[PDB]
Parts: C-alpha cells; structure tokens; sequence
C-alpha cells in the first residue's frame, strides 16, 4: 500500500496526444489491425500499435474517445 | 435620475428600455452600463415605453 | 490638532441644480496602542498619493 | 411635501486599543476606480526613561 | 544470540506533539502577498482556471465552484431561436 | 438578395468520462470585462454498501 512518488489526481487534461492504454475499457476499440508505433498502414495483430496522436484516431474511425481537448491557442490567445 | 441605495464596496448602474408593440410584446431598445447617476436619452419614436 | 481625538473637514462644494451625489465612507485601522497623530494638519491623508 | 424620515443609530461598539481613522469623501471627482488611503503618522507611545 | 540496544524511543515522538500521535493534522497552504491578505482554501476553488497546468479536479458535494475552461469563443448570433416565429421588426 | 451560404459541423469529439457545461450567452448587457461562470453542482457518484 505504500505511496511513495505517486500523485493522486492523476490526469493532464489535455494535449495533443491522448492520455489511456490501447483496447482498453476507456478507448473502446475492438477492430482489425490499421495502424502500428507510427502513422504506418499494416495489417498484422503482432504489431498493433497507436501512436495516441490524432492521427491515429484519424486512421482507426474513432475520435469520439479522444482524451485530448483541442484548445491550443488558450495559452497563446 | 435617482439616488444611491445602501452599497458595499462599489456599484454600478445597468439599465435597459423597452418598447410596448403593437401586439402587446415587448422589444428591447439598448441597454448601458454606467457609473453617474444621471443618464440620458436621445431620438426616442414610437409611444409608450 | 494632535492629543488623543481629532476631527477635520473641507468646504463642500457643489450646487449648480438639484442633482445627488455619492458618499464614501471608509474606516481604516493603522496600529495598535497608543499612537500619535499626524506629523501635520489634515493634508496627511493622501488619497490617491496626493 | 413630507417624505419619509429615517431615524438611524451609530455604532456604539469602541475600539479600546486600536488607532484608527475614518474618512469620508464625496468621491464624484474621483475615477471608477477605488481609492487608495495613505496616512503619514507618527510612532508608538513607549516607555521612555 | 542476545539483542542489545533496544533504545526505547517514546519520549522522542512526543517532542513534536502529542496530538499528531493520534492524527496527521490537515496540511495547511502558503500565502502569496500578491493575493492580497486573502487566504487560499485546501479544498474549495471559486475561481475558475484555465485548463491545462490544473490537472482535472474532483468534486464531492455542493460547493457551488469554477471550472477549467477549455474553449471560449465569441461569433455573431441568429435572429430567432428556432419555429416559424422569427419577426425583426 | 440571396447571400453566401456556410455550411458548419459541430464537434465530434465527445469527451468520454469528464463532466462538462456549455453555455452560451449572447453577452451584449454585459461589460467589456469577461463573465465568471460558477455552477451550484452536487459531489460524484460513489460506491456505497
Ligand atoms: S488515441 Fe484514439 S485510439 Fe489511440 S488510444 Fe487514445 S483513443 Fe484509443
């Protein structure tokens, strides 16, 4: 049980990369193999990877489960 | 013109004007914002408001 | 006028048509025993640094 | 014609060891703004020998 | 074999306090001058931030608090909020 | 006359488990400063026996 370095809210808000696991409960993704570590088109399970950029969502038909608020221009405007 | 009521801090004055329609509605003729406490209005038509 | 109660005024001046004006009131707390009073008069308040 | 009268009381809570200084001005001159009270006073009463 | 040197230590705890012996005692915040001479709450938020250093905070009843923005934008609006009633005049 | 036409859509980026309120407010009585939203909520959902 011992909490050492950790921190208890555990989440960034937003950026422009998303902020969960691949498959997992939150994502919600469940379909063939589109993409891998980078913005590549592939087609095998073994190298299934998401890159958690928009592109990826781009490339998998779901950003209706990104974590990323798209503000950007908050912290310049 | 009015007066100031019991105030904390500071205050300031919001007024609006409205226009009795033809109908019975109302429509809404500016608003302002303002510090004095006398304000005045200029080229105002039509009848009761 | 200094010892341990002082009061002071200006001449209010206004006039020119029936109109009504505004009144601040403020209390202010400086310190903590038995003080002094100003080193001059009334012209010791500095309202907006003058 | 007579308007209504208001009869008002003072505070009569004292401050027995606390200086302090009330103002009151007209404050119509002045900006929106607040106004910042500065005061130039002298020190503290101390036992001297 | 033997185990010496035991060093019974519970004079030395309560040099800090008896009453922490028995709770942590809540952490209390800093004060900026810059904030005036208000003080910060631990657990309460009334202005609302800008979302991005804040990290997404947590709620557990009434409080009524600000938020972190995320986007604001300003446009030109339409006559009319929806049915055939769209009179100008 | 008939004029451009704009043809707009909205966001589809729903945001999966974090509360949030839109508010929109035509902001004409208001003054040239920005508007402090604060919400009056209740606490969050927990598991209880
Ligand atoms: S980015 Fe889109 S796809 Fe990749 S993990 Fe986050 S949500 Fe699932």
């Amino acid at each position: 049980t011992e909490t050492d370095g950790a921190v208890f809210p555990g989440r960034i808000m937003l950026a422009n990369t998303c902020t969960w696991t691949y498959r997992g409960d939150e994502c919600g993704y469940s379909g063939p193999a589109v993409a891998d570590e980078y913005d590549q088109p592939t087609s095998d399970i073994t190298k299934d990877k998401c890159s958690k950029c928009l592109s990826g969502c781009k490339f998998r038909n779901n950003v209706g489960n990104f974590g990323g608020f798209l503000s950007i221009n908050k912290l310049s405007q | 013109r009015w007066d100031t009521p019991k105030v904390v801090k500071g205050v300031s004055f919001l007024l609006r004007l409205t226009v009795t329609a033809d109908d019975g509605s109302e429509r809404l003729v500016s608003t302002a914002r303002t510090t004095e406490t006398t304000y005045r209005f200029t080229q105002l038509a039509l009848g009761n408001y | 006028m200094g010892k341990g109660s002082s009061k002071g005024h200006t001449p209010r001046e206004a006039k020119d048509n029936l109109k009504s004006t505004q009144l601040l009131s403020v209390i202010d707390a400086i310190s903590e025993g038995p003080i002094e009073g100003p080193v001059d008069g009334l012209k010791s308040v500095l309202l907006n640094s003058t | 014609l007579w308007s209504s009268y208001t009869e008002i009381i003072d505070v009569k809570q004292c401050y027995p060891n606390t200086a302090l200084v009330g103002v009151q001005v007209d404050s119509e001159q002045f900006g929106s703004q607040q106004v910042s009270r500065n005061y130039h006073l002298r020190g503290r009463i101390l036992q001297v020998p | 074999g033997m185990t010496g040197i035991l060093f019974s230590l519970g004079a030395s705890m309560v040099l800090g306090g008896v009453a922490q012996m028995l709770a942590p005692k809540a952490r209390t915040p800093r004060i900026q001058t810059t904030d005036n001479g208000k003080q910060n709450t631990y657990f309460s938020s009334l202005d609302n931030m800008v979302a991005q250093g804040n990290v997404l905070p947590v709620l557990y009843g009434e409080m009524r608090v600000g938020s972190r923005v995320v986007s604001q934008e300003i446009s030109t609006a339409d006559e009319g909020d929806g049915g055939q009633v769209v009179v100008i005049g």
